[PDB]
């Protein structure tokens, strides 16, 4: 029983446990999305096919460890579909191969949120799964418990869409200033969406963004966002439609905006938020 | 979930001159006036004209230039002798060759102004017969 | 080159201005008592008087000096005094140059010459005058004239 | 005691009346100013009314004279006319020195005028170039084909110094010349202005 | 006073009209509301109760010992003036020493004959407090009206206007100002600035209340709303205006002390003997020190040197400045409160080159003090130290502390070269604030970066003759942040023979962005004045061209070039019309050009300038004018600049007073002076060649001394009516030179010339003649004169007449 990696080292820190060092990478499917899967990395093979014969199976009450743990979902166990974690005992798999076959078990997440996702850190715990390995020598039995840990910094998004970045940065020129931001948004399935615009304001038709900067801020300077023909103020929900699973984008174009009489020279900078609501 | 960085920048555009050509005359001035040491003519009021100012510019910094000579005053280019000019404000100050000035621009009309006066006097006094010539250069300056 | 301001001006020369000065007679009728002699014969003191040149300017170069007035009848080279009862009988006044000479009076112009002077230095002319007895002898009285001093510039 | 405004007065043709400024420098005696109007002949003319021929100055004062204009048109139109003008002085005495036997003086500035004609061909800003000469041997005789007036100063034969001299329009005027004099003739003429313009050389025919 | 008629005019008899000018009236009143003289000079107007006396007149004067002070009588020069009581006559004819009388009620005058050394002093040119003109209760108005013509290629079609409007009143004392624009793009009213400011004559402060700001020596520029109280500098002759340190010096007898600086001399006058004082020096720092002595009679001469220095900061003793403000806090940001604070400062000038000073800001959340001194030590320039601790306060909720200093020196030098001018090094720590960084709070760290460090440095230099190099540049420094900011700056001033040749070059540098910006050009200006032909109006002189190439060196190398002169003989329409070409740099080329017509009328100014480039086109036009709201109506001018010198001439129709172009004279009479003075003597000439032929003026010189903010008249009678001259003979004999000729008729009189001739001024078609050459013995010359109707288009008429008698 070795179940040795080519990107992490598998050292065994305590017995049979171990802190395995894989990486993530997170599909986006239908229903069901990907989280973790084990089923490339981790190659668990046999020295002695031939006296001793490997049982790895699950037992109870292994759930998800660290800011993941008040999520679920469901689990692919060789083939075999089981609710994340298990209340009984799943079949044993049989193992009597010196060839490097991977450990069939791809890690699933329910989407109870919408587009945003949870920011992973490289060397945090995800989750808590123990294990169990017996043999036809004799009746004796080990328990060791494995964790997952990360080496990179990976946020897993948790619904069914994603978005092509998170830290969009825009270079606007000196006034007059037009500009498109690239961005694209895209789903499994075509469902209605719905966003808004949210900020630090101190206008009067909620249109104008603040400007906070740290060296020499300008005075009567304000950051306005508009679509292609109407200017979107702020806390409004504006739909497009049937979004398709090609590349849609929002089609959004930053300008400048004028508040009080005197304009002083200075540096603009502010924060733009957006958040998804489903219809 | 998703952030936005926006960064801009605002600069300063120089604004568009009206008058270049104030011509300021003296008239025909007595040499009994001018023959004691430390006497003067009378003065002559004279303001220049700059608008049009585009959005970032709200410091405007006027510099004086023009020849000088041994006493500290504008150098006289005619032919007359013992005759200087001398450039003050409406807050008493010497405008020498290399001052500068500095005043604040109006946002509701957009415009500036430079209200200036030259008059005529002597230093060592009995002042001679010739003709007055000055030429006085000012550079505008933005930042 | 921005902006340009030509400043403009012209000035005039004054001319120069003459300072007068009174002159008093104090010869107390000494010679005119006993003498008792002919009218070329004139023995009287000598009194300075100048005339002040208090500052000009370089528009003169050279004036022309005369003196007019009222000639007398007996001779035209001599001034008269005035035709009063307090007076004297008979007299004359001579006017003297810088050099001792007569100076002819109510002269023209065009039979004179010119006087150079410097600007900036003060100028002085130092000139002398002169009694002369004319009738047959000096009565008590007044010794009251007066004279003028017309200058010409160019 | 007595400064007047220039040396000179120029009086175009056209306008209506000039000024003449006096400004008094004694400030502890009273002068009285008596003017009139002379010519080149001696008689004393009329055809220039003047105002105020008498007026009284006390201490440090400036004034301004206006000389008008009653000639009616009589005058030729081709060339100037060369006037005179006097301004005398009156010095004034105490009351408690009548019993002395003083001697007081007047003062008398004569200064000339010019009558400039209108609508001329020749400026006189080069009226002074054209000038030709006759060399006579005991003599020298200048003539002036421009019709203007002309005053010459600092005439030098060389090594000799002359005199002043006067020249009126078409007319000639012979000056004395000595004999040891040279060959080149250096003077320098007088403008309107009363400034001094400086050497400029001449050949003759 | 007698004069000799005997040398007036070559006969016995000339007229007896010499009486007349001296002594010529004697009078009993008194209360006639005299004027007051003293040595030539207007000085008050008070009335004086004359009594009977015995002198040449046979009055004197009743005067007092409290009336001489504000004369300038010295009263401590006169032995038994202080044993007299106040409501008495003082005989100043027998105590003090020739001292005479002259009383002319004919021109309202009065002289007192008093000699100069028992005069007290006072500076050289001092204007009397007692005439100034508060103004006339009227209002006044100002406008200014301007557009645009902005065209591009794609999206070019926009256009402005913009609208100025001044609103002013003066009733009795007070100044009330308004200020508001009109803007109109392709859109309602603005107020800017609404104060009401007061002068005070006797303690000479300046009281304003409402919109104003303070000075900028002690701290920077504060706009505020409210009461201000201050001095005004303006109010002091010049004489007395910069640095002048007093002259200590011991003369045994009547010497001449002769101030010599130089090798020149600039000041020379007699001294009292005993201690006296010397306070009328001008200011010139860079003119070296003084070379003061005293020419004793008997040839015992003082030579001593008196060093000079020249610090703005630095008053003279007997000097005192002061400043009270209070009000709120208005900057005019829509992210700043407005709370309130109270700034007070002092001045004081103490002997021996010391002066102290220091001042407060008492705020409800901001303290401020400064403490500065100082010293003059004369061969070593001088120094100014001052210590600056203030106490802020975070708006987070944090106190702080911090401490300031800035150091100033100044140093001067006579003939090795030239001198330095100023250098300020400024420094502080990181714990310093102003008043300005805590009213910036829009609550509910935001940020700390402050100056750290401040460094000037100017120094002129004066090669050779005919040259001049200028040196200039700054550096301040931030905590934190390695951001230095840097403005350096260099020229070069030269005059070949007319033609002027300048090298200029600069070099800035910001914080909030990248890259060190340069720029090197030049500027060749050839006057086309003397080089060509004078004559008497050509139209196309005064021309001058100019030409200059500028270089950046970035390859970008553009140039310019313009003709600028006059056109016509008064100097009003002015055109320039300059050129350029752009190329290199970042691959912009194009040939720009300008067309600016500018034109002065006498009711409104209006310019067109037109612009040229390569895809942006525009065109200048803006009409502007003043409005004279006064109780004789409405007068049309120039605008004003804050000085309104009020001309009333009835019967001037197009008379230039002096020295301005374009000013000319409306249909009803009046004029404005736009470009005048304020506490100071001024000069209004009339010039009558425009008044060709039926309105003669009397006199044309004016001399009064208006104020800051107020109307003043110009009084000016004209006479209506037609000149004449005639030919009076009295029984064929000519009348005598000067005489009075009198009409009852017409308010002028005459004075008879030569030969028989009086010239008359503002006479009707026919009136009554009087003629009265001597005293009153008899009626003697009546007569009168009838003009034909046939002559009335003629400048002059002559015509002769006789005596009835």
């Amino acid at each position: 029983f070795a179940c040795k990696t080519a990107n992490g080292t598998a050292i065994p820190i305590g017995g049979g446990s171990a802190n395995v060092y894989v990486n993530l990478a997170p599909v986006v499917n239908v229903g069901q999305n990907l989280v973790v899967d084990l089923s490339t990395q981790i190659f668990c093979h046999n020295d002695y096919p031939e006296t001793i014969t490997d049982y790895v199976t699950l037992q109870r009450g292994s759930a998800y460890g660290g800011v993941l743990s008040n999520f679920s979902g469901t689990v692919k166990y060789s083939g075999s579909s089981y609710p994340f974690p298990t209340t009984s005992e799943t079949p044993r798999v049989v193992y009597n191969s010196r060839t490097d076959k991977p450990w069939p078990v791809a890690l699933y997440l329910t989407p109870v949120s919408s587009a945003g996702g949870v920011a992973i850190k490289a060397g945090s715990l995800i989750a808590v799964l123990i294990l169990r390995q017996t043999n036809n020598y004799n009746s004796d039995d080990f328990q060791f418990v494995w964790n997952i840990y990360a080496n990179n910094d990976v946020v897993v998004p948790t619904g069914g869409c994603d978005v092509s970045a998170r830290d969009v940065t825009v270079t606007l020129p000196d006034y007059p200033g037009s500009v498109p931001i690239p961005l694209t948004v895209y789903c499994a399935k075509s469902q209605n969406l719905g966003y808004y615009l949210s900020g630090t304001t101190a206008d009067a038709g909620n249109s104008i963004f603040t400007n906070t900067a740290s060296f020499s801020p300008a005075q009567g300077v304000g950051v306005q966002l508009t679509r292609n023909g109407t200017i979107i103020p702020a806390n409004n929900t504006v739909s497009l439609g049937a979004v398709g699973t090609s590349a849609v984008s929002l089609g959004l174009t930053a300008n400048y905006a004028r508040t009080g009489g005197q304009v002083t020279a200075g540096n603009v900078q502010s924060i733009i938020g957006v958040t998804f609501v489903y219809q | 979930d998703v952030t936005i960085t926006v960064n801009g920048k605002v600069v300063a555009k120089p604004c568009t001159v009206s008058t270049t050509n104030a011509t300021v005359d003296l008239g025909d001035l007595y040499s009994f006036s001018l023959m004691s040491a430390g006497a003067a003519s009378a003065w002559h009021d004279v303001a220049l004209e700059l608008t049009n100012c585009p959005v970032g510019t709200s410091r405007v910094t006027a510099s004086f230039s023009g020849a000088a000579d041994s006493t500290g005053y504008y150098k006289n280019q005619g032919t007359a002798q013992n005759i200087q000019l001398e450039l003050q404000d409406d807050s008493g100050n010497t405008l020498n060759t290399g001052a500068t000035k500095t005043v604040q621009v109006d946002d509701s009309s957009q415009s500036a102004h430079f209200p200036l006066q030259v008059r005529a006097l002597t230093v060592n006094g009995g002042a001679t017969q010739g003709t007055i010539q000055a030429v006085i250069s000012i550079t505008y300056t933005y930042s | 080159a921005d902006s340009t301001i030509t400043i403009r001006g012209y000035v005039r020369d004054n001319g120069c201005s003459v300072a007068a000065e009174s002159t008093n007679f104090t010869v107390d009728l000494m010679e005119n008592a006993a003498k008792q002699f002919n009218n070329i014969g004139a023995t009287t003191p000598v009194v300075p008087f100048r005339i002040l040149l208090s500052p000009c300017g370089n528009a003169v170069s050279a004036v022309k000096v005369g003196f007019t007035g009222v000639a007398d009848s007996h001779n035209a080279n001599l001034l008269a005094l005035e035709n009063t009862v307090s007076a004297a009988s008979g007299l004359g006044i001579q006017l003297l140059n810088e050099q001792q000479n007569q100076i002819p009076l109510n002269a023209p112009s065009s039979a004179l010459s010119w006087t150079t002077l410097t600007p900036g230095k003060p100028n002085t002319l130092n000139f002398y005058a002169r009694l002369m007895a004319t009738q047959v002898p000096v009565t008590a009285g007044h010794i009251n004239a007066t004279a003028t001093f017309t200058l010409e510039y160019q | 005691g007595v400064a007047l405004g220039a040396t000179r007065v120029i009086y175009p043709a056209g306008q209506k009346q000039e000024q003449l400024a006096v400004t008094n420098n004694d400030e502890n005696s009273t002068y009285l100013i008596q003017s009139w109007v002379e010519n080149a002949d001696g008689v004393k003319d009329g055809r220039f009314i003047v105002t105020p021929p008498l007026f009284a100055m006390k201490g440090k004062k400036e004034n301004t004279l206006r000389i008008l204009d009653a000639t009616n048109n009589q005058l030729p139109q081709d060339r100037e006319s060369l006037f005179w003008m006097n301004v005398k002085a009156i010095p004034s005495m105490d009351k408690s020195k009548l019993t002395e036997n003083t001697l007081q003086l007047a003062i008398i500035s004569r200064i000339k005028l010019y009558y400039r004609p209108a609508k001329l061909a020749l400026p006189p800003d080069q009226a002074a170039e054209k000038l030709r000469f006759r060399r006579s041997a005991n003599s020298l005789t200048l003539i002036n084909p421009t019709p203007y007036y002309l005053t010459v100063t600092e005439l030098n034969a060389g090594t000799r110094v002359l005199e002043n001299a006067l020249v009126p329009p078409m007319g000639e005027s012979t000056v004395k010349l000595p004999s040891d004099a040279g060959s080149n003739i250096t003077y320098r003429t007088i403008n309107d202005y009363g400034a001094l313009t400086p050497k400029m050389t001449g050949v003759m025919e | 006073l007698y004069f000799n008629p005997r040398f007036l005019a070559d006969d016995p008899q000339a007229v007896a009209d010499l009486s007349r000018f001296e002594n010529g009236q004697e009078l009993p009143p008194g209360t006639y509301r005299v004027d007051i003289y003293l040595n030539n000079g207007y000085m008050a107007t008070r009335d004086v109760t004359f009594n009977t006396g015995d002198s040449e007149q046979g009055i004197v004067p009743c005067l007092t010992r409290a009336q001489l002070a504000s004369m300038g009588l010295n009263t401590a020069s006169v032995a038994g003036m202080n044993l007299l009581a106040d409501d008495a006559c003082v005989p100043l004819t027998t105590m003090v020493q020739d001292a005479t009388a002259h009383l002319d009620v004919g021109q309202q005058r009065l002289n007192l004959t008093i000699p100069q050394a028992f005069m007290s002093n006072r500076a050289r040119g001092y204007i009397p407090p007692e005439l100034w003109d508060p103004g006339i209760n009227a209002g006044l108005l100002n406008y200014n009206f301007s557009g645009n013509s902005v065209q591009n290629r794609i999206g070019g079609n926009s256009h402005y206007a913009y609208l100025n409007l001044q609103s002013g009143l003066n009733i009795g004392a007070w100044r009330l100002r308004d200020n508001t624009t009109w803007s109109y793009n392709s859109n309602k009213w603005q107020h800017i600035n609404t104060w009401l400011e007061r002068d005070i004559i006797p303690l000479r402060s300046r009281l304003t209340l409402g919109d104003g700001y303070t000075q900028g020596d002690i701290f920077d520029g504060i706009n505020f709303r409210g009461a201000q109280l201050a001095s005004d500098d303006n109010m002091l002759p010049d004489s007395q205006r910069g640095f002048a340190p007093v002259i200590h010096g011991i003369a045994r007898g009547t010497a001449q002390v002769t101030i010599k600086q130089n090798g020149y001399d600039i000041y020379n006058s007699t001294v009292p003997p005993g201690p006296f004082t010397i306070n009328d020096i001008y200011a010139a720092g860079n003119s070296g020190d003084l070379q003061v002595t005293i020419k004793e009679a008997d040839g015992s001469t003082q030579i001593f040197t008196v060093p000079y220095s020249s610090v703005p900061l630095l008053q003279r003793e007997g000097h005192t400045r002061y400043s009270i403000t209070a009000g709120e806090y208005r900057s005019g940001n829509a992210q700043q409160e407005k709370p309130r604070f109270f700034q007070s400062t002092l001045l004081h000038g103490l002997p021996a080159g010391w002066t102290i000073y220091g001042g407060t800001q008492l705020a409800d959340r901001y303290r401020a003090f400064n403490f500065g001194i100082g010293k003059n030590m004369g061969a070593l320039g001088a120094l100014s130290v001052d210590m600056t601790q203030a106490n802020s306060t975070l708006p987070d909720d944090s106190q702080h502390d911090g401490q300031s200093v800035r150091f100033l020196y100044n140093k001067s030098l006579n003939e090795s070269g030239t001198n330095i001018q100023l250098v300020g090094y400024r420094y502080s720590t990181s714990g310093y604030f102003n008043f300005a960084d805590t009213t910036y709070s829009r609550m509910n760290y935001n940020l700390a970066y402050n100056k750290r460090g401040k460094l000037q440095l100017t120094v002129t230099q004066q090669l050779g003759r005919t040259s001049t190099l200028y040196l200039s540049g700054s550096h301040q420094t931030y905590w934190g942040t390695s951001n230095v900011d840097e403005q350096f700056q260099a020229g070069l001033n030269t005059a070949f023979e007319d033609i002027n040749w300048t090298l200029s070059y600069s070099l800035t540098k910001n914080a909030w962005q990248k890259g060190r910006d340069q720029m090197l050009a030049l500027n060749v200006n050839i006057p086309f004045s003397h080089w060509l032909r004078s004559d008497s109006k050509s139209q196309w002189r005064h021309a001058s061209a100019s030409y200059s190439m500028s270089h950046d060196l970035n390859g970008r190398m553009t140039n310019l070039a313009g003709v600028y002169g006059t056109l016509l003989e008064d100097n009003n329409l002015s055109y320039s019309v300059q050129t350029g070409y752009a190329g290199g740099g970042d691959g912009n080329s194009g040939s720009t050009g300008y067309a600016t017509l500018n034109y002065r009328g006498g009711y409104g100014n209006a310019n067109i300038g037109y612009s040229h480039s390569d895809d942006i086109k525009q065109l200048y036009y803006g009409v502007s004018g003043g409005v004279l709201a006064h109780a004789n109506g409405v007068t049309l001018g120039q605008p004003l600049n804050d000085t309104v010198v009020l001309v009333k001439a009835p019967g001037a129709k197009d008379a230039k007073v002096e020295n301005q172009t374009g000013v000319r004279t409306d249909w009803r009479g009046y004029a404005v002076l736009p470009y005048a003075t304020e506490y100071r003597e001024n000069r209004v000439a009339l010039d009558t060649n425009t008044l060709a032929d039926n309105v003669d003026l009397d006199n044309a010189v004016a001399n009064v001394v208006p104020t800051r903010g107020a109307i003043v008249r110009a009084e000016f009678k004209a006479r209506v009516g037609i000149k004449l001259l005639m030919t009076l003979t009295h029984n064929n004999k000519p009348l005598p030179f000067g005489a009075m000729v009198t009409s009852e008729s017409s308010q002028s009189s005459g004075i008879v010339a030569d030969n028989g001739q009086v010239y008359l001024s503002g006479m009707p078609l026919a009136g009554k003649v009087q003629v009265k050459w001597g005293e009153e013995e008899n009626a003697h010359c009546v007569a009168n004169y009838q003009l034909p109707p046939e002559s009335q288009q003629q400048l002059l008429t002559q015509l002769s007449a006789e005596c009835r008698s």
